[PDB]
């Protein structure tokens, strides 16, 4: 029951960052859906698979929502530049921005399940800790898939309220347009970062050759173990 | 135990062989899947930092969300890399110019769902009770990881491509063509 | 399909090598035996007196 709390909680850390980029209620709801509804279809083909309700699978529920929170937005925002660009009205703007990714969409999640499924393969007694965890996920991967080509383009047809051409929200009031006018922040300095960095680019490849080192450092360094030891609220004690 | 051996290095041997299959058939390229798959370390490094010097351990819940991060950001990678792709191929824009185009467009998206995870799995990290030191273990790795992976690969990854399409030539690019 | 993967050789390739190294792990952890179960089992009841 704890880790369901934290669920809500998370899901609802979730709907409070979508709010902070895209501003509107209607615009982030769209996502925030999404979350509910392949979630709960992944109960359901935990059903299907013989599953059980436990800390992996509930785990899995959880660490899934960075996974499906970004099928969302990758089709709801895609939408929102598309009408900021050419004005266009919500049903044509995601019916073009999805005939556009939608291939997209499902290759992605082909191959992220490659970084799943073989790990469903853990042999052993304690492989079913690692499997249950991998069926997980990527039945939440395939659901957020079919969520986001059913419901997630329909709720952005109807949903979405229209943007005009060039429209970047710079001037809405109060913190909002502060954020949006200083959005382009350094997305503007920022991609004059990436140019630099471009220019050189000789010694940023050494960089990541220390950082590959000092992760293969403290790799090898860390220990391992299983699973930790829980404070069940009980113990034992022998006499003998 | 002396069934047990060591699944681990060849497991994830496998995954990082049909990760770099799949990559190769999405960009039909055998070279420009490397661009996404260089990203890795930048989020184990976060998930090694983290655990490192919080006490924690490799196991279980360290190894899971390990692959998560992995995923998610392997995902953001790849979206860069297909715009950036898709700007040389359906436009003309040269390497340079269409790295910073898809680097533009795909940087809000990104820190909308690296925030908003990072973020949204901190009830984990901050977590006391019963469970808690699953949902301790588990929470640490990824918010280290998914911030070590979303601020490096936010740089990392428009020098991956650059740098990997100039090795992998052409002899043509680099001026924008005409289609 | 035949003209998709015909621009695709690459696509081509790796579903073939997924569809191999499926196969070559399945070789090495694959029972070996001259035949599966063929024969109907049976059930004796053995008794003394
Ligand atoms: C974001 C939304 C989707 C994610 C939400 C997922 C959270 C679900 C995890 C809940 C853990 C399962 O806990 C489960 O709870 C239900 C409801 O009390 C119990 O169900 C019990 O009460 C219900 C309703 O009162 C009865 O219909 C049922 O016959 C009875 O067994 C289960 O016996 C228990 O095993
Ligand atoms: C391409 C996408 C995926 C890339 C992923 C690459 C990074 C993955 C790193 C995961 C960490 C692996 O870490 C490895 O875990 C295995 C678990 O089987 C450990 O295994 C150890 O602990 C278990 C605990 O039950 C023992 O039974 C086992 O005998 C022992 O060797 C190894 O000591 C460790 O080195």
């Amino acid at each position: 029951h704890e880790v369901v709390k934290t669920l809500v909680e998370a899901i609802i850390l979730v709907f409070l960052v979508m709010y902070l980029f895209l501003q509107n209620f209607r615009a982030t709801l769209i996502p925030t859906i999404a979350v509910p509804v392949v979630l709960l279809g992944t109960f359901a083909v935990l059903a299907a698979f013989g599953f059980s309700i436990n800390t992996l699978t509930m785990f899995g529920m959880v660490l899934a929502i960075g996974l499906l929170v970004n099928d969302a937005i990758v089709v709801v925002e895609n939408v929102e530049r598309v009408m900021a660009e050419e004005g266009l009205p919500p049903k044509e703007a995601t019916r073009k921005s999805m005939g556009q990714i939608q291939g997209a969409l499902v290759g992605i999640a082909m191959v992220l399940s490659a970084v799943f499924v073989p790990m469903a393969f853990f042999g052993g007694s304690t492989g079913a800790i690692y499997r249950q965890f991998s069926i997980t996920i990527v039945s939440a991967m395939a659901l957020s898939v079919l969520v986001a080509l059913i419901l997630t383009p329909a709720l952005c047809a109807t949903m979405l309220k229209p943007i005009a051409k060039g429209d970047h929200g710079e001037g809405k009031k109060g913190f909002f347009g502060w954020f949006n006018r200083m959005f382009e922040k350094s997305t503007h300095h920022y991609t004059d970062s990436v140019g630099g960095i471009l220019r050189s680019t000789g010694r940023y490849l050494v960089l990541y050759l220390i950082i590959v080192v000092g992760m293969a450092y403290l790799f090898v360094r860390l220990p391992s173990s299983f699973l930790p030891d829980e404070d069940q609220g009980v113990f034992m004690t022998m006499v003998q | 135990e002396r069934l047990s051996g060591n699944q681990a290095p060849s497991l994830y041997a496998i995954s990082l062989i049909v990760v770099f299959l799949c990559l190769a058939a999405l960009y039909e390229s055998w070279s420009i899947p490397f661009s996404v798959m260089l990203v890795v370390p930048l989020g184990v490094i976060g998930a090694l930092l983290a655990a490192t010097f919080r006490g924690l351990t490799n196991d279980v819940y360290f190894q899971v969300g390990l692959l998560t991060t992995i995923g998610l950001s392997a995902k953001n990678a790849i979206l860069i890399v297909e715009f950036a792709k898709d700007l040389m191929d359906k436009e003309g824009k040269g390497l340079i110019e269409a790295t910073l185009d898809a680097v533009r467009m795909r940087l809000r998206p990104i820190l909308m769902t690296s925030l908003a995870f990072i973020l949204g799995v901190m009830p984990l990290v901050i977590s006391t009770g019963a469970g808690s030191g699953a949902q301790n273990a588990v929470g640490t790795g990824v918010m280290g990881g998914m911030v070590t992976a979303t601020v490096l690969a936010i740089f990392f990854v428009p020098v991956f491509f650059v740098v990997v399409r100039r090795r992998f030539s052409r002899k043509n690019e680099d001026i924008e063509h005409s289609h | 399909m035949p003209n998709f993967f015909i621009d695709r050789p690459i696509f081509a390739w790796v579903i073939a090598i997924i569809i191999m190294l499926a196969g070559g792990l399945a070789i090495l952890k694959l029972p070996v035996a001259q035949y599966p179960t063929i024969a109907p089992p049976a059930v004796t009841i053995s008794a003394s007196y």
